[PDB]
């Protein structure tokens, strides 16, 4: 009784495009994250005595 | 004269088990009749999707 003429394609592309819009969006929040937590005034030591 | 000892085969020596005979059972299940009355035979059936 659905009357619709797919459904179940349409609802696991649905759910594929979601699944790739949080893997992209995991990935810029680690960026961000790289980015802001560790800026010379937190660290105040590099991971190794040489890099930045 | 005739036979005074016969031999059976059907007869246990010990008395643990009675008949040493196995019945038949060739088939004959019987289930409840339930005739089947068939009114809707006479009304217009079409199956639908959705709707």
């Amino acid at each position: 009784q659905g009357d619709i003429d797919s459904l179940k394609p349409k609802i696991a592309v649905n759910q594929a495009k979601q699944l790739k819009r949080l893997e992209d969006e995991m990935v810029v929040q680690q960026l961000m994250l790289g980015g802001i937590s560790n800026t010379k005034a937190q660290r105040t030591n590099p991971r190794v005595p040489g890099h930045g | 004269s005739t036979p005074n000892v016969l031999t059976n085969v059907a007869v246990s020596h010990s008395g643990e088990v009675d008949s040493l005979l196995i019945e038949k059972f060739n088939g004959k299940v019987r289930e409840q009749y339930l005739k089947g009355e068939n009114l809707l035979s006479h009304f217009q059936v079409e199956t639908v999707t959705g709707t």
